[PDB]
């Protein structure tokens, strides 16, 4: 993955040497705020079907035709797939949080988004307004800088869809 | 009268009924718990990349020098090109060349220039060229410069060719000045492992003759062993599927 | 790599002589009916992504097991890979469908899918039923008589299956 | 390459599920542990050089056999590369420690190790000896309180133990 | 571009020889296959206003969303510049059927392509059933080898947009 | 390469004293305040996409040549380049402001880019207005204090502005 951590490490074995006191500053900060970033995540896990539902009838109410008959949204299967996709964004928004960097985000979600995406006809649009509505309920849910460890993840996340 | 309001009679003894609840009762629920669900046989993100040794050099970053670079990303492209290079070989102090990284450090020589100059340096030669046979000097060279390793036996033959034909110099200048070598690299950025992924137009056999090259992260070409560097893809790159035994 | 008219030379060479009457008669035969086979390829190529995502969904609809998370074709980087190989295979296929020798598959494309795939983790099982999959959603369009002039192809419909039953049989 | 926190996840994931309740309380405590691991850390690494150069007193006053003329480390060259083996095994074993995961290990290096001693002729038990000797020096800088705050750290000493003995036994 | 000469010579002047026989004869088969080529650019040619018009309605039609206010088709100067891109393929793919290559698509269209659609959200969709019109179209105005060789730059160009 | 930093050591170098307290303060100064700094450039990658096309859709609309054939942009893959090119300079800018020193964007491309522009062809001046168009979509959304702790942010408004301002002469 790519954590602070990771990533301290993978740059110091790069260079091939020891890790000297700006990496361990990093490792330091990393582990201070790791408490806020826990928080949020625990935060997003205990209102997990609140936030799946909201995002998917957000999407629905911002693409009334996605839920046409014979097309992409309608269907009962459809309708499971898009809590399931959205249930993998949050749940991959909780690992990034935890891991206080853009490690599974990028593993999983970012990895091949974009050809996935063309080769399916999804429209990314859908899920980033998915990834808005998440973003407007974790202002409600979470205060202080849970909140804005939260808001980063969902932006980059946001971003790589757009 | 209300049971009779109901509808009216079905007949009793359905053997679909446990397939009608399932598909009745909240079949979207259900259908997300399949989805959901763990599949049987557990695979992680990196499960290829850590059932294949190099897991760690696709994670490893690729490195860049452009001209004003100040120190330490000298530093560690100094060091990023001697353990590629070198095939993760032992580099002493005393055979580093500091003319050529002085040379980098001015710019004269982008960090190809660089790279081909070591191609034709005393440590090169040395360990992959005086003392192994042609065939693995070709895989090296490939595996090293390239980062892939060879497709075909048309390659050995035309790089043995050309290696007789014109020596040394001209059989290195073949890698680094190739079309394929400025693509995937360019002037600036150091040679890495790029035969893991798929690269547009290799064979089937490439991503195994370099799994067969690589020997993990640790493992290098040393010529130091007991064996003295022997090639390994003698038999696969000219017979590629089959297997024959004397 | 072997065209038709490239493996014949090769076997008259190892014979050591001249190309024989019935050997002409047949390469001339080839290329009278080379026109069929370049709209069989142009069939091919112009539906190449209609063809993997029917394969994807009826292999993912067939085998949700893969898409599962914990499962292969997972984390959405696996499933990427999963769609550039149904690309690499039907394009191996198209261009030995435009050859005419199924030389250009079983050399560049698939000596080692079989252990490359072992190495890997990737169920080859899986990979075989994706291909002859590729080959049932390939032979509508390759049969579909639209916009094109009618006429008798039985046998490139039977090149097509022949070459794609071969890199289901190599893979699996 | 993966910490306790990736590490987590990927079984998380695995499982096909968020992270539970237990899990976050298990990460947390973990990173409140961070500073003592980072004194761990900078212990190891401000004293590279020094764990070094007595590990390697004691292992050649230990052997006498591997600096002899036809041992093992006899010219400069193979005993540069003594040192340096050393200092990577340090380095890595450090790196652990800070990842709080024995991944880097595994993954990076002692990836070909057993291949790369073997074929060389190295005694892969004078290598084993060598890092359990570095343990043993290196427990000496970890346990030294001069400079930091005073705390019970048994658990870290365990595991940097444990990482030294798994590249020990992951080399003999 | 690269056209078929034009991949002759690039192919040739990377090896020190000159243009052997088979890519002589590769270049003549372009020379026999440019007349039926031009001549079928000029029956592609000659219906600009009603292909544009008419695909641009068939655009409106199977998507009707756009035009309602609050889309981004909804406007006279989203219709007019709908009107301009769907000239802009035609005649991308004329120059492709004169060129006897795709050229010119590659030049102007393809090459960077994802990148300014994902920049204005502009769907693939819209400009692919727009040329499947197109296809419909040329269904009609065009015969034989005329037709097959035009439809083959109108697909290839369905396929980019894909 | 520099930053605020590292310009006062490098300068405290060339006279080649000890640091004053008087440009500790200053630093101190600038690390309380870098806080602030952070939400700054953090609001700039956040909202980078936006900005960009914030920046195309004002250009485009005051701007017209640039569309219609023969105009710099006009070809589909140019004025790809073009958006690129603003985004990419726009990276920068947020390089700048987190360092707080103008080197790392000037030093690197800044000498060369008006070359590049003139002898491509590009209208410099147009690029000018494309870097103003996207400073002031990225003020926008810099002073909004929304979703945010609440303070004074004027002075991190200037070094971005001028930040904006000089690589929008330097390209010009
Ligand atoms: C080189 C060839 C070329 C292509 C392919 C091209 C496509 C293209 N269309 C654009 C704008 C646009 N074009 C459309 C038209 C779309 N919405 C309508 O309803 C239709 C469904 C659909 C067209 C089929 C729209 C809505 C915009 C957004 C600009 C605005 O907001 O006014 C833009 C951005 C600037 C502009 O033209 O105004 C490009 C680059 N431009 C080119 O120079
Ligand atoms: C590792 C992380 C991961 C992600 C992110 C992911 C997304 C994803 N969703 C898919 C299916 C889908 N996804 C959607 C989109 C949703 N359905 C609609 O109700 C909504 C409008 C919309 C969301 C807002 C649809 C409609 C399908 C069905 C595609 C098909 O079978 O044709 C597929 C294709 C695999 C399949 O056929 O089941 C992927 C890869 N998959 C992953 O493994
Ligand atoms: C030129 C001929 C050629 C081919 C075709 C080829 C295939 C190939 N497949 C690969 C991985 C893969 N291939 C697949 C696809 C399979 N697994 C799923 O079960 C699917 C059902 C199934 C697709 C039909 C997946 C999922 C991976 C990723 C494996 C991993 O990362 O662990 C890789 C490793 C590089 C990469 O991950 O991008 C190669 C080289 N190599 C070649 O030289
Ligand atoms: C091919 C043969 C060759 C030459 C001719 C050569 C000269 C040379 N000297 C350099 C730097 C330097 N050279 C010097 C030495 C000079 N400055 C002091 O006044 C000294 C009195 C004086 C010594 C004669 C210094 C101090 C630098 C550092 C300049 C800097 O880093 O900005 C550089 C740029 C970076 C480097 O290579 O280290 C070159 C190319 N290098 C070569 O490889
Ligand atoms: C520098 C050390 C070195 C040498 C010399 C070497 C020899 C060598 N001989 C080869 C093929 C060959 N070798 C021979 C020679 C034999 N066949 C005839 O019947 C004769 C009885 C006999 C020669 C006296 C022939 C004819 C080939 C061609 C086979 C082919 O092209 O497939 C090849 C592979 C293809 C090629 O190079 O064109 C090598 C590498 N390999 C090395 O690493
Ligand atoms: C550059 C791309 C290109 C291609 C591919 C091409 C193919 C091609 N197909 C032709 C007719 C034909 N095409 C076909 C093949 C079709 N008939 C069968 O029913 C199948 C449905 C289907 C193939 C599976 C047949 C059978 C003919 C008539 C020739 C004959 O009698 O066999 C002809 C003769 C004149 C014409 O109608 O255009 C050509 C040149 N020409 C080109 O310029
Ligand atoms: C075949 C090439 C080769 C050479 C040349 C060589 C020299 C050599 N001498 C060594 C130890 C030593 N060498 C000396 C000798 C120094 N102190 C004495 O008083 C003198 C002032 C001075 C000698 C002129 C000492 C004291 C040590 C022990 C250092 C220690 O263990 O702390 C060591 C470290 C390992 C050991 O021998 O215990 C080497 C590598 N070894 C080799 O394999
Ligand atoms: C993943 C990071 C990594 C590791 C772990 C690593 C170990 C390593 N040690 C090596 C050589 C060696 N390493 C040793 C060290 C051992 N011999 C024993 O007697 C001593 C206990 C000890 C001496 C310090 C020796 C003797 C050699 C042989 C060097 C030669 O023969 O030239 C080599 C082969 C280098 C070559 O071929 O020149 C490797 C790969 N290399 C790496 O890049
Ligand atoms: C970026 C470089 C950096 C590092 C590494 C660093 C370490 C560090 N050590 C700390 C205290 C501490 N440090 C240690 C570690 C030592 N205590 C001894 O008993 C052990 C022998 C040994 C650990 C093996 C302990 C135990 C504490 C107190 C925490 C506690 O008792 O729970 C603290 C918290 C503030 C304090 O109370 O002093 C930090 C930040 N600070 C930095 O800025
Ligand atoms: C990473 C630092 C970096 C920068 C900044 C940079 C600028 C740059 N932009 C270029 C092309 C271009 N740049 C532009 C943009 C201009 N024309 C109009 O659209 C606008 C008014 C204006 C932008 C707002 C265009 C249209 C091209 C295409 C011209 C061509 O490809 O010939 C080129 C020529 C090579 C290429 O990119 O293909 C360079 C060097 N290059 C770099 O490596
Ligand atoms: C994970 C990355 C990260 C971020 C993003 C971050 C921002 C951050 N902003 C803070 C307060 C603040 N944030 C701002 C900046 C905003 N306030 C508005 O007025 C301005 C329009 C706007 C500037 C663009 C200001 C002015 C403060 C108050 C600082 C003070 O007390 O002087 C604080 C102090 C603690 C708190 O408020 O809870 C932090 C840590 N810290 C981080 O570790």
């Amino acid at each position: 993955s790519r954590t602070v951590i990771t990533e301290v490490i993978a740059t110091a074995d790069s260079q091939g040497r020891f890790l000297n006191s700006t990496e361990l500053q990093a490792a330091f900060g990393r582990f201070e705020r790791a408490v806020p970033a826990i928080e949020a995540a625990r935060a997003l896990t205990k209102n997990q079907d609140a936030l799946v539902k909201g995002a998917v009838q957000a999407v629905f109410k911002k693409f009334p035709y996605v839920t046409q008959p014979g097309e992409k949204g309608y269907g009962d299967s459809n309708q499971a797939k898009c809590a399931r996709d959205i249930g993998y964004y949050l749940r991959f928004i909780t690992y990034s949080l935890v891991a206080s960097g853009t490690g599974p985000l990028d593993d999983y979600v970012i990895a091949g988004l974009r050809e996935v995406n063309r080769a399916f006809n999804l429209n990314p649009l859908w899920y980033i307004e998915a990834l808005n509505y998440i973003k407007g309920e974790t202002g409600k849910l979470l205060s202080g800088q849970s909140k804005t460890e939260a808001l980063l993840y969902i932006d980059h996340a946001i971003n790589a869809l757009s | 009268m209300a049971r009779r309001m109901a509808g009216r009679p079905v007949p009793k003894g359905n053997p679909f009924l446990d397939m009608a609840r399932e598909l009745t009762d909240n079949r979207a629920l259900t259908l997300v718990k399949e989805f959901t669900a763990p599949s049987p046989y557990q695979q992680t993100e990196t499960y290829g990349q850590e059932r294949i040794r190099a897991l760690g050099t696709i994670e490893a970053p690729r490195v860049t020098l452009r001209a004003p670079f100040t120190d330490e990303q000298f530093q560690g492209a100094l060091y990023a090109i001697y353990r590629h290079i070198f095939g993760n070989t032992y580099v002493m102090e005393s055979e580093r060349p500091t003319t050529a990284e002085s040379q980098l450090k001015d710019g004269r020589i982008t960090v190809r220039g660089f790279i081909k100059l070591l191609a034709k340096s005393e440590v090169y030669r040395s360990r992959f060229f005086q003392k192994t046979s042609q065939n693995r000097f070709i895989e090296l060279n490939h595996k090293l410069l390239l980062g892939r390793a060879p497709y075909d036996q048309a390659e050995i033959s035309a790089h043995l060719d050309l290696w007789n034909t014109q020596g040394y110099d001209a059989e290195i200048d073949s890698y680094v000045e190739s079309e394929e070598y400025l693509e995937n690299f360019g002037e600036d950025v150091i040679p890495y492992f790029r035969g893991f992924k798929y690269q547009t137009g290799q064979s089937a056999q490439g991503f195994n003759r370099l799994l067969d090259l690589y020997g993990g992260w640790a493992g290098s070409d040393t010529d130091r062993n007991q064996s003295g560097q022997v090639a390994r893809l003698t038999n696969s790159l000219v017979r590629p599927g089959q297997v024959v035994e004397p | 790599m072997n065209d038709v008219f490239t493996r014949a030379i090769a076997q008259a060479d190892l014979k050591g002589s001249f190309l024989l009457e019935s050997d002409l008669d047949k390469l001339a035969s080839f290329a009278k009916e080379g026109v069929k086979r370049l709209d069989a390829v142009a069939a091919l190529t112009n539906n190449a992504p209609a063809i993997i995502s029917d394969a994807a969904h009826k292999l993912f609809a067939e085998q949700q097991e893969l898409i599962q998370p914990g499962g292969n074709a997972y984390p959405h980087r696996r499933m990427a890979a999963c769609l550039r190989d149904m690309e690499i295979i039907l394009r191996y296929v198209s261009y030995a469908l435009l050859a005419g020798d199924a030389s250009v598959l079983d050399d560049r494309c698939l000596n080692g899918l079989r252990e490359t795939y072992n190495a890997l983790g990737t169920p080859t099982q899986s990979v075989a039923r994706a291909v002859q999959l590729m080959k049932d959603a390939a032979m509508v369009h390759l049969k579909s008589t639209a916009n094109v002039t009618v006429g008798d192809c039985s046998s490139l419909y039977s090149e097509a299956a022949t070459y794609f039953d071969k890199a289901a049989a190599s893979i699996a």
